DNA sequence: CGCTCAATTGGTCGTAGACAGCTCTAGCACCGCTTAAACGCACGTACGCGCTGTCCCCCGCGTTTTAACCGCCAAGGGGATTACTCCCTAGTCTCCAGGCACGTGTCAGATAT
DNA sequence: ATATCTGACACGTGCCTGGAGACTAGGGAGTAATCCCCTTGGCGGTTAAAACGCGGGGGACAGCGCGTACGTGCGTTTAAGCGGTGCTAGAGCTGTCTACGACCAATTGAGCG
């Protein structure tokens, strides 16, 4: 049975800025932690935002509010800018 | 004339859970601070003064062992850099 | 009925929205899940990953290296307080710590 | 108007906290520390209200802000 | 044979104090340092045992330490979890 | 001189690798385990993860300790000057 | 107070481990078309606990001279670092021993096809 | 009755796990000179303390509203599902080169002259 991880997607996103650059498995392990730590933070926050308003769905506006509370700076509205682009183009 | 044995406040403000800031100036304060994100809010009087309680209890938490940090430095007198010690160790400013 | 595509390809994302939907569902986080949520989440994963990897590239380049090791990511974080306010509760395994001498300790 | 946090208010708070000596240069920077604390707990609280489309800053949303720093309290609908 | 915690050597604490960025090291520090380290293991390994015993396993895994560190807030990368 | 110790700081910051000897750490870990519950075996990497997390706790404690001594007008550590950490942090 | 010269550092030899494309294999979980129930929108309609000013004393600031105090250089030796001194147990590594999931056992039957 | 299959009634090795031993030598330890650091003290140099009478604004009383609240119709949404079919990891061994070090002339530091 398989291990499950994010290695190929993090190594894909690395080419989005540094196609010149290689990776050690140890650094791959750090990024394979960082990815699902952001998942652990957001998904719980969104489920709690739903629960704080008694809802059966986590939602686009739930995750937008969770991310709005994940970083205390410009990076939050940059993340919102990427997410609004994604949900817009998916649904158009 | 000079004071002496200045303990009289210590034997009052730790005896009961009295509230120390006055309402209306704190009321405009939080409201005028909120509106730089979003104006045309309405504010529950309970919600603002609950934040007054939390700010006051947190201000006990901004002196209680902060004066112990000065005592570790062998000052009886707190100086601003003590906050820059204690509040960096708690991670609230870096 | 036709040959398939990932939802990410319509979203304009490279991250895998479908397994995000699976991880939410296997995560049991609510009775239903708005399709907008995992689509947006994939962009969080990209944007937060690319930004730190760029700085990891800087740390490696400046130390004249060509393969990333945990050191580079740790220094990439400590070069940026907007990352330090996220990762301050976190240890980067084997990256060590920021090389730092406080000025009171120096000779003369 | 941050100046509404007066000198005797901070004397009273610190004397509940058991303090002895201060140098007067403490207070004007400590007003700034309370200003950033107060601003952080406000902006987090108000967000839940406006996200829930309510315009009324709700005491629940004050609890859910303080709860994200773990500083739980009851009576306000918890 | 020696069980007496000295495996935390003078040379080890010296180097840790160095990497933490501290200078002169008076000899009183070493035994107190061993104490705080013990108390931290006695926080983490306690819950690691609860993770091992929740599965009724007989061996501690990397997951068993990682989730114990995670629930105690001093989170760790590089090992899954 | 009495002081090239400052160059030790910079050298042990050029370094990143774990500072405690492996088997010595495992002995301490097992001698905390075997009178807590019966016969705890450990996978090597779990012991290494414990070692890293704990050496990180200690490096952080000493970083705070430098602040403690320096703010107390010392460039030398003393036990009381560590002991501010346990009461100020939370434990 | 700028020199001698000892102490960390930086370019070349050469070697050897962990990446990176495997290498399709391929085992399977993402999407498509259905099936489909129900919650949250959309939306009236209840309407308080929000925003909005007169009388009235209190909450905070400015002023008295000053020392508890922090920071000063004065006084005051111990014990940590550096260094060379030896004594030892970390790491290494190869062989020991024993646990699990296995396929077919082996023969023959508790339960009923 | 019949076919057959289903636990008693069980000696056959990989993989895995952890154990314990002797040598080697990396390094912990042992001791001591002695500097440089923490230091031990008190005004002397510089500034928090209730007033004490006094100015700045908060509060017990009134007075209106579109918000904050229910809770029904319903339509849009995801759930849940099964086939088809694009994805992702195994493990096998490169093709390395990149990082790993030792050898062997640079730059950074301790002594007073």
């Amino acid at each position: 049975s398989r291990k499950e991880s994010y290695s190929i997607y993090v190594y894909k996103v690395l080419k989005q800025v540094h196609p010149d650059t290689g990776i050690s498995s140890k650094a791959m392990g750090i990024m394979n932690s960082f990815v699902n730590d952001i998942f652990e933070r957001i998904a719980g926050e969104a489920s709690r935002l739903a629960h704080y308003n008694k809802r059966s769905t986590i939602t686009s506006r739930e995750i937008q509010t969770a991310v709005r509370l994940l970083l205390p700076g410009e990076l939050a509205k940059h993340a919102v800018s990427e997410g609004t682009k994604a949900v817009t183009k998916y649904t158009s | 004339r000079p004071g002496t044995v200045a303990l009289r406040e210590i034997r009052r403000y730790q005896k009961s859970t009295e509230l120390l800031i006055r309402k209306l100036p704190f009321q405009r304060l939080v409201r005028e601070i909120a509106q730089d994100f979003k104006t045309d809010l309405r504010f529950q009087s309970s919600a603002v003064m609950a934040l007054q309680e939390a700010c006051e209890a947190y201000l006990v938490g901004l002196f209680e062992d902060t004066n112990l940090c000065a005592i570790h430095a062998k000052r009886v007198t707190i100086m601003p850099k003590d906050i820059q010690l204690a509040r960096r160790i708690r991670g609230e400013r870096a | 009925r036709a040959k398939a595509k990932t939802r990410s390809s319509r979203a304009g994302l490279q991250f895998p929205v479908g397994r995000v939907h699976r991880l939410l569902r296997k995560g049991n986080y609510s009775e239903r899940v708005g399709a907008g949520a995992p689509v947006y989440l994939a962009a969080v994963l990209e944007y937060l990953t690319a930004e730190i990897l760029e700085l990891a590239g800087n740390a490696a380049r400046d130390n004249k290296k060509t393969r990333i090791i945990p050191r580079h990511l740790q220094l990439a974080i400590r070069n940026d307080e907007e990352l330090n306010k996220l990762l301050g509760r976190v240890t980067i395994a084997q990256g060590g710590v920021l090389p730092n001498i406080q000025a009171v300790l120096l000779p003369k | 108007n941050i100046q509404g946090i007066t000198k005797p208010a901070i004397r009273r708070l610190a004397r509940r906290g058991g303090v002895k000596r201060i140098s007067g240069l403490i207070y004007e920077e400590t007003r700034g520390v309370l200003k950033v604390f107060l601003e952080n707990v406000i902006r987090d609280a108000v967000t839940y209200t406006e996200h829930a489309k309510r315009k009324t800053v709700t005491a629940m949303d004050v609890v859910y802000a303080l709860k994200r720093q773990g500083r739980t309290l009851y009576g306000f609908g918890g």
